[PDB]
DNA sequence: ATCTTTCCTATTGCTTTAAAGGCAGAGGACTGTATTGATCAGTCCAAACTTCTTTCTGCATGTACATGGAAAACTGGCCAAGGCAAACACGTCCGGAATGATGGTATTTAAGAACAAACATTCCCTGGTATCAGCAAGTACAGTGCCCTGCTGACAGAG
DNA sequence: CTCTGTCAGCAGGGCACTGTACTTGCTGATACCAGGGAATGTTTGTTCTTAAATACCATCATTCCGGACGTGTTTGCCTTGGCCAGTTTTCCATGTACATGCAGAAAGAAGTTTGGACTGATCAATACAGTCCTCTGCCTTTAAAGCAATAGGAAAGAT
């Protein structure tokens, strides 16, 4: 039911893969630690407003849209999933 | 008798619709009144920017031998076009990637 | 049949075949496009209402859109549009 | 000899593959339990679509992308080649987070 | 350190009068000004009525 | 005649009195001080307006105030807002 | 007959103005209808924001052995609080001046 | 009645002092034309957006409200000048 | 020998005060000449306000001591005190304009 | 410079699944007339901007001295890239069910609209206290010359 | 040859002296903020109307949990190579300080010009009713794309 760890579900592969697609040649060993550290705020920001959008329609389904508006509420507007 | 009616799209010669774009003016909390060519003007504008995009997107396709346009296509013709790069600056395009480059510096000898 | 949801895809498909004639689009693209559209109409849409409340006027008008679009879009895109706007405002004027 | 790629080879070959593809690099089930992992601190049994796990992915793995460019060229502007936190560090203190 | 004439322990600037001894602005102004002390009554005071953390 | 023009002036120095009793504010200040309110007026009304849009409902409540307020403001300061804002609401409904 | 006036900010205990907070919003064009709650809840968030900054400005100025606020008094008050600072990271106050802050690596080494 | 090459008025010590006032200790020769034509630049940008408001206005004075407001619009908001 | 402070002194000196005050930095007419200058441009004959042209040189002041920040630190990662034409770039490139 | 090995790209056959096209309907666009309130046009004035003139310096410019910080060269070791093999857990699908989102009706609660009173807010005018400016001591800190205390390359000389 | 005494020189670091710049205290000048009085426009009270939100029910759709199987991915390990960090040197390009003159700041005045108030007017948007036809949902078809297999060319690394 509950979750604990799954923080390192993001694995090293993927992270060089994403340091890949960004130009990266060469990769430091501290740099993937950094990177879960960055990813886990940046999903709690927008998971938190993403929450707060559903609680405010009295949903309890966190759907597509809510994320779109929590995304766009902080200037990364997304394409693709809107309506 | 009410005339053929026609719709203010034909009447400006616009692919847009005008009186869905009055309609979503008059409906947003924009302003207490909306001139008539307020929703022409804005179709007008819309309709342009989408030809432009739609162009350069399928220039990119045919670029890439396929027929049908997809977000990576969308996205490299956002990219590689100045002002549309900048009008678009913080948007993120759902299944775009992002444009093929290397630093000269990380290039072999 | 579910409850109607409306989109721009009918018009982007027009404008489609009227740039590229032998070209087709996904659902995918089809959708990014929407978005783009609610967007950009936010977007003119809101700095227009702002110009109006601004001068403390009460209607938009092709004026306030014109301005909108003068400060929104950059560079070239900005007076080519404008001439666009101005174009369908004056053909449909002489209805 | 058997044969060996010397360094950097197959890290252009990535960036290359990468640069040029489009699908999501992050495996989908993980970063669902991510989500629902760190979802669950600020509210007890939530539901979610399908559709907005997949928005998350996306926006996630672009803003990483993005600041993995930007802590490239930091990296290449302090005349080196691997990136370090401190490069991580930069770019997020110059962009204002 | 306090006014000798109405005694606050804070003020914008510390002055002297005649004998010397330090007194508020408010009342090396008035003295300068007037030839008479400030009084206590003319002199303000208030209570702080909020806070937070 | 000529026109009047409002501000806030005389509620953030009242606010400056219930705070620090004997702290005085100059004009440059208090002009800061208007311009800060009308900022954070502007940002909680639209957020509370595209709350209101998404769940297409007619009215601002204090709900899409609070839920702005939520949103916008961070962490201890959104909390003692709401707090704040649930006392005035409650006071002004018993009265 | 008609009972006394008497103010909703009085009623809700503000000081703030309940009533100019509902003008703006009913001519603000934010939404089609207002409820009767939503200016009372903004004007008492507005009240609690302005209190906070007037008091952390007002601790600064005492600091500078000043006794009117300036807006360099608002500067420091501002940037050395993390959360206002984060709700008013892009903006811009006039004649408010930089934190004093120097890098460690600049200044003078010890041989 | 036409100005001509008034950028150089931004003179070498107000850019060193503009330095100095962000912690700066030792400024490169070349910094100097840098920093103009940044200036230029984002004083470009700004005068554009303050312009477009007063022509819509059909005003022909520039208000401190349009220096504000296109300040405002680029993400640059300013206190103390009437917001 | 006449005193002379070593390089570096009167550096830090300046920094300390002129992070200490508030003043505008830019001389006045000089700003206001090229602000007139480049409205020019878009439109023939206009006309100022003072509290416009002061609003534009606070607006100037504050982005270019911003920047100047920005470029500090990335002239510090480089493991150097000069700021460089290539600091500033990185700064902007990074930030996004 | 040539040979070997690895990867990438290009070409061809099957299929599959997703886009293109067709039909029903309804709700949202369109037409016409009366109402009205927002906007436009002309005049005026005052206040606020632009222009010109004089003083007075502070501040920018130019020059000279020289210091230390940026950049190049060299070294090495250690940190990360590449490859192999086993484990595992992701991916795909399939089913049960249970939870929550949507839709409809009675209703009931709350907000819009109108008109008058008056009272709170803006503008204008005055004193007086905080803040600015100048001078003088006191303090802090930088630069530098001298000295004591360590050390080390080198030479000289007894076992 | 080994090791120990004797010279001479350069390095670290401490400390006293001189000199500069900043801070603090006092007095005097001033300027701008708090307090009091006139005016106006905006808020509150009361009533009615009506429509937006609420409570209950039904229902279906869509998300959660579990299970099973295939195999691509992850992770641990080993080898080694080349990139980052440290050290040395150089020289040039910046910092500091001094002297000069020039134009920016401030004050005053005159000109001018235009932003906003006021009045009349006119015209363009909204409200309402009735008509109808364009867009979205559902279903069917077929061709563009995906996957598998093969072959040829380009590029990397070794001799
Ligand atoms: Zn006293």
């Amino acid at each position: 039911k509950v979750l604990r760890d799954n923080i390192q579900g993001i694995t090293k592969p993927a992270i060089r893969r994403l340091a890949r697609r960004g130009g990266v040649k060469r990769i430091s060993g501290l740099i993937y630690e950094e990177t879960r550290g960055v990813l886990k705020v940046f999903l709690e920001n927008v998971i938190r407003d993403a929450v707060t959008y559903t609680e405010h329609a009295k949903r309890k389904t966190v759907t597509a849209m809510d994320v779109v508006y929590a995304l766009k509420r902080q200037g990364r507007t997304l394409y693709g999933f809107g309506g | 008798a009410r005339a053929k009616a026609k719709t203010r799209s034909s009447r400006a010669g616009l692919q847009f619709p005008v009186g869905r774009v009055h309609r979503l003016l008059r409906k947003g909390n924009y302003s207490e009144r909306v001139g008539a060519g307020a929703p022409v003007y804005l179709a007008a504008v819309l309709e342009y920017l989408t030809a432009e995009i739609l162009e350069l997107a399928g220039n990119a396709a045919r670029d890439n031998k396929k027929t049908r346009i997809i977000p990576r296509h969308l996205q490299l013709a956002i990219r590689n076009d100045e002002e549309l790069n900048k009008l678009l600056g913080r948007v993120t395009i759902a299944q775009g990637g992002v444009l093929p480059n290397i630093q000269a510096v990380l290039l072999p000898k | 049949k579910r409850s109607r949801k409306e989109s721009y895809s009918i018009y982007v498909y027009k404008v489609l075949k009227q740039v590229h004639p032998d070209t087709g689009i996904s659902s995918k693209a089809m959708g990014i496009m929407n978005s783009f559209v609610n967007d950009i109409f936010e977007r003119i849409a809101g700095e227009a209402s702002r110009l109006a409340h601004y001068n403390k006027r009460s209607t938009i008008t092709s004026r306030e859109i014109q301005t909108a679009v003068r400060l929104l879009l950059p560079g070239e895109l900005a007076k080519h549009a404008v001439s666009e706007g101005t174009k369908a405002v004056t053909k449909y004027t002489s209805a | 000899k058997p044969h060996r790629y010397r360094p950097g080879t197959v890290a252009l070959r990535e960036i290359r593959r990468y640069q040029k593809s489009t699908e999501l690099l992050i495996r989908k089930l993980p970063f669902q339990r991510l989500v629902r992992e760190i979802a669950q601190d600020f509210k007890t049994d939530l539901r979610f679509q399908s559709s907005a796990v997949m928005a998350l992915q996306e926006a996630c793995e672009a803003y990483l992308v993005g600041l993995f460019e930007d802590t490239n060229l930091c990296a290449i502007h302090a005349k080196r080649v691997t990136i370090m936190p401190k490069d991580i560090q930069l770019a997020r203190r110059i962009r204002g987070e | 350190l306090s006014c000798a004439n109405c005694q606050t322990t804070t003020t914008t600037l510390w002055r002297r009068n005649a004998e010397g001894e330090p007194v508020c602005n408010a009342c090396g102004l008035y003295m300068k000004l007037h030839g008479v002390p400030r009084p206590l009554a003319m002199r303000k005071e208030g209570i702080q009525t909020r806070k937070r953390k």
